[PDB]
């Protein structure tokens, strides 16, 4: 006959393995849902099965029961709702019992198992940044071991390591200015800095920090232009290639200068023909 | 739907956990420090392609009978074993103005393979 | 430079030729979407500026204007002066028609419009508002009107011969006929336009109950009473845990089409659906 | 999103007519009577793998990061041009029953092609 891998939700079997083959010898391997199919078609006819009938028709699983039914750590077997052996997720929890916790996704978990149950049932990288509920400034975060707070464009802290150790450059075109006006030596160096004060820095331009009174003073490279901030009295060098492609989806924004721009992307469009810099300030509408 | 068990030897779902360290992108992703990505490695039968469940069975299998019945185009067709369904992944990394950033990567994780 | 084959809503470059290109070596070929970055990378720069920017940044579009554009078979200045190659058939050469896609299209040239958009494959079945019913039909020459599951006017051309064939390829018809091969029953049921579906393999037999029905491959037999004849279908499906539920022939509400053949498979009777709905 | 339009030599969408008859499926297909399959055709260099923007382009990148520097499982490892995206058609048919039938097959068509 024919044995298969996977039962579908039609009750059908998918995933062909062996020809000319008998149930048991089928369901001699000890895989949860392998099941066994009685007829033998001509392989056109398993085609259109899987147009017609979503699958092989009269699936037989090999497993009604849950013995010696192997689903790894973390995995047990749950009797079903109609009987079908089913390995659900059974991380450790005793061994690391605690408060809510915060997940590297964000996301808050009521504790530490509730997170690792999360783990292993649909994301294999998650694990504990910092205890508590995650929150959106580096306030009150204690993060642990040698991380450090962190937070992203929206605003999301996240315990991380940072790296201290930058080699010296060894070039001066390596050199490059930051918003903060000071000249570092790499971007190493500028990254070093961004991490270990928790806060987006941001490059001005390329090579050193020269005192600029206006745009007139700054060399932009990389057919990007420079955008001037006159309460902060600085410059800086942008893309501003973008096109700000139609969509409602624009959920339009307030700026700097609080005047309601169609969109982030509008924004943009408006400072750098005007040369003038626009961040974002508030969500929504300038009123 | 097939994660590679343990000589099964077919078109499968493999695992692989990438290093960001190995890769030389430790320096501008911040976070995670790597991930289990996978890859797809098994070879692709005529019985496995249009039995397979992935999106590719039908489509793989309307070209595989004209490389049976020997069309030139498809004669030098091989008929790989690629993922057929990848999901996403976030990430926090900088940009480039070095900003810290937190996005969504699509299709980081190879999620389902096929033949095709 | 680099020539790159494409432009987003973004307005970056996506998909890379070869480098170091100058911009007019380029924008050789008169192609549509070609752009040109000037800036040289090969590095891993050219990655990461698909996740920053969405694509690399200062694409130089090759075409300006439409001038110097083969479309093959059509450019129009759109809008924000994008030229954009539109799709214009060969129209002039009646009748509101009715596509093979079961959709009424306003014009013949309606349709070829639509053709060259998206549907590599439409065509005019027959003239006028897609019907629902075979009653008006003047299917062009040769055709025969025929009917779908929820009820579409088609318009086919049937096989009529059929190889002469072995004492069981045969097959009963939920007709009561015996028919020769699936291409005889396929053949009388184009001809008569609608489904007459397959009761079960080999000679019709004159049953009393479905204990004289002998079904092949699994399947079950249910009773039409509707008919006073026995039909062979599967009863393996299962009605899982997105569900529009229904009315059956029994007037009993079923809450899956599924959950309707359950209740038939294991009562041997043949439950048919009435409607949408909850009975009621 | 990248069609053979001549000699390029990418990875590239080709136009492909599948017609019935020459696959045996004349008889249960109503209609219509062919379709363009199109299939996936062309050399995967790496400037074009990552520079693709496909739904495999990061995967292809990350796996090809290692295969610059010879992780072991990868040397035999091709990146092949295969579809990234397949939109479903409407045909008129015959089910198992020989009954007639109007309904959406999913992934006949090949929309999109990519290195993977
Ligand atoms: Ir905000
Ligand atoms: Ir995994
Ligand atoms: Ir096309
Ligand atoms: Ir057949």
């Amino acid at each position: 006959g024919n044995c298969w891998l996977r039962q579908a939700k039609n009750g059908r079997c998918q995933v062909l393995y062996k020809t000319e083959l008998s149930k048991e010898e089928c369901c001699s391997t000890g895989r949860l849902s392998t099941s066994w199919t009685e007829e033998d078609v001509n392989d056109n006819t398993l085609f259109k099965w899987m147009i017609f009938n979503g699958g092989a028709p009269n699936c037989i699983p090999c497993k009604e029961t849950c013995e010696n039914v192997d689903c790894g750590p973390g995995k047990k077997c749950r009797m079903n709702k109609k009987n079908k052996p089913r390995c659900v997720c059974a991380p450790d929890c005793s061994n690391i019992t605690k408060g809510p916790v915060c997940g590297l996704d964000g996301k808050t978990y009521r504790n530490e198992c509730a997170l690792l149950k999360a783990r292993c049932k649909e994301q294999p990288e998650l694990e504990v940044q910092y205890q508590g509920r995650c929150k959106k400034t580096c306030r009150d975060v204690f993060c642990p071991g040698s991380s450090t707070c962190v937070v992203d464009q929206t605003n999301n802290a996240y315990c991380v390591t940072c790296n201290r150790i930058c080699p010296e450059p060894a070039s001066s075109e390596q050199y490059l200015c930051g918003n903060d006006g000071v000249t570092y030596s790499s971007a190493c160096h500028l990254r070093k800095a961004t991490c270990l004060l928790g806060r987006s820095i941001g490059l001005a331009y390329e090579g050193k920090c020269i005192k600029a009174k206006s745009c007139e003073d700054i060399q932009c490279t990389g057919g990007k232009k420079c955008l001037w901030d006159f309460k902060v009295g600085r410059g800086r060098c942008s893309l501003c290639d973008e096109l700000c492609p139609d969509s409602k989806s624009d959920e339009p924004v307030c700026a700097s200068d609080n005047a309601t721009y169609a969109s982030e992307c509008a924004m943009k469009e408006a400072a750098c023909s005007s040369g003038v810099l626009l961040e974002v300030k508030h969500s929504g509408s300038c009123n | 739907g097939l994660e590679c068990d343990g000589k099964v030897n077919i078109c499968c779902k493999k695992q692989f956990f990438v290093s960001f360290k190995d890769i030389g992108w430790n320096d501008w992703i911040i976070a995670p420090s790597g991930y289990h990505a996978n890859y797809c490695e098994g070879e692709c039968p005529s019985h496995i392609a249009g039995t397979s469940g992935s999106s590719l069975s039908f489509h793989s299998t309307v070209i595989n009978h004209y490389r049976m019945r020997g069309h030139s185009p498809f004669a030098n067709l091989k008929s790989c074993c690629v993922p057929t369904k990848l999901r996403p992944m976030s990430m926090l990394y900088y940009d480039d103005g070095q900003n810290i950033i937190k996005k969504d990567i699509q299709n980081m994780i190879v999620e389902e393979c096929g033949c095709s």
